[PDB]
């Protein structure tokens, strides 16, 4: 009945920092060191540094020396993670985890950190055209923060669809796309709509796919 | 420093099998190994420490072996509940991870259908051009595009997605997109891109004439 609670998503600037908790209730909290690892989406994980609950002596890796800052406070049983001047690179899910000396036994649950350049900004959407059984979808691009919701007419197109994670762009926009398979014998008579909401700006998209005309 | 590799990279498996799963350092660590298992968007679950030592909780169906430089997991017959992602750790020094294991439900081997979309008029209006190649419903996951323009690769201009494994029919589906200027996506005739799979003989190309 451990349980390691964290704080919410944050969306930074580079060069901003960012400080991330972590409330450990359901043990003494003294009697376990508590780390910090990282995981970039869709990759491995990254040890940052452990703290000593009783003292506050804390160590860290190399690459975030200057720039993580770890501390505790006893009385709420919370550490955190403050990382400064912040970069792309630090985009992941930072986790807390409780050691138990030959292993971390309890994690929390993960705080989503995106850090881009970019400020809230509602997608643009465009037609991917059907060129048996045909492709066709809409391609969701640069839009600011996640999440997305995608759907085929009006939620009454679901078999064949598939809607991809959306990537993270150079350009500190986000882009994904949604396709759905569908008989070609179908493209001249069904309408087939992509309905994309992006709540954060209040955008509203419903695009009809169609074979382009030459 | 220490690394950690393992392997496989990525397993197929079925309800029942006995599966075995590897993890090697590049120097002795001596017993301090831990292995966890991750599902998508969850945290990582602690299985076995000290290298051979079962979690309590953990079903006994997970066992591992392992001393010095190279460590094993074992899950003696496979639930459906293990389809996951496994990674070792060294409980030392810099407490650094393997890149992980993941198990996945074998099917038969599915190539994929590949499908090219170019950029639409609307998008090329604002001076920017994506050119879209959906790899659908294909098996094992390892799969490779290669875009190429007027018979050149492109390098550093795509980015992939893929989607996590069908309930229904075991497959994944990737889109990987070419990003060009306007300009750039002008300036040339044949877009194509090339598709390299189990299921496939040779590659396959998709391609139009802009």
């Amino acid at each position: 009945q451990v349980q390691l609670v964290q704080s919410g998503a944050e969306v930074k600037k580079p060069g901003a920092s960012v400080k991330v908790s972590c409330k450990a209730s359901g043990y003494t909290f003294t009697n376990h060191y508590m780390h910090w690892v990282r995981q970039a989406p869709g990759q491995g994980l990254e040890w940052m540094g452990i703290i000593n609950p009783i003292s506050g002596s804390t160590s860290n890796a190399q690459k975030f020396q200057g720039r993580v800052t770890m501390t505790r406070d006893t009385s709420t049983s919370t550490v955190y993670m403050e990382l400064s001047s912040l970069r792309s690179e630090d985009t992941a899910v930072y986790y807390c985890a409780r050691d138990i000396v030959d292993a971390f036994d309890f994690w929390g649950q993960g705080t989503m950190v995106t850090v881009s350049s970019a400020s809230t900004k509602g997608p643009s959407v465009f037609p991917l055209a059907p060129s048996g059984t045909a492709a066709l979808g809409c391609l969701v691009k640069d839009y600011f923060p996640e999440p997305v919701t995608v759907s085929w007419n009006s939620g009454a197109l679901t078999s064949g669809v598939h809607t991809f994670p959306a990537v993270l762009q150079s350009s500190g926009l986000y882009s994904l796309s949604s396709v759905v398979t569908v008989p070609s014998s179908s493209l001249g008579t069904q309408t087939y709509i992509c309905n994309v909401n992006h709540k954060p700006s209040n955008t509203k998209v419903d695009k009809k796919v169609e074979p382009k005309s030459c | 420093a220490i690394q950690l590799t393992q392997s496989p990279s990525s397993l197929s498996a079925s309800v029942g099998d006995r599966v075995t799963i590897t993890c090697r350092a590049s120097q002795g660590i001596s017993s301090a190994l831990v292995w966890y298992q991750q599902k998508p968007g969850k945290a990582p679950k602690l299985l076995i420490y000290d290298a051979s030592s079962l979690e309590s909780g953990v079903p006994s169906r997970f066992s591992g072996s392992g001393s010095g430089t190279d460590f094993t997991l074992t899950i003696s017959s496979l639930q459906p509940e293990d389809f996951a992602t496994y990674y070792c750790q060294q409980f030392n020094d810099y407490f650094t991870f393997g890149p992980g294991t993941k198990v996945d439900i074998k099917r038969t081997v599915a190539a994929p259908s590949v499908f090219i979309f170019p950029p639409s008029d609307e998008q090329l209006k604002s001076g920017t051009a994506s050119v879209v190649c959906l790899l659908n419903n294909f098996y094992p996951r390892e799969a490779k595009v290669q875009w190429k323009v007027d018979n050149a690769l492109q390098s550093g201009n795509s980015q992939e997605s893929v989607t996590e494994q069908d309930s229904k029919d075991s497959t994944y589906s990737l889109s990987s997109t070419l990003t060009l200027s306007k300009a750039d996506y002008e300036k040339h005739k044949v877009y194509a891109c090339e598709v390299t799979h189990q299921g496939l003989s040779s590659p396959v190309t998709k391609s139009f004439n802009r």
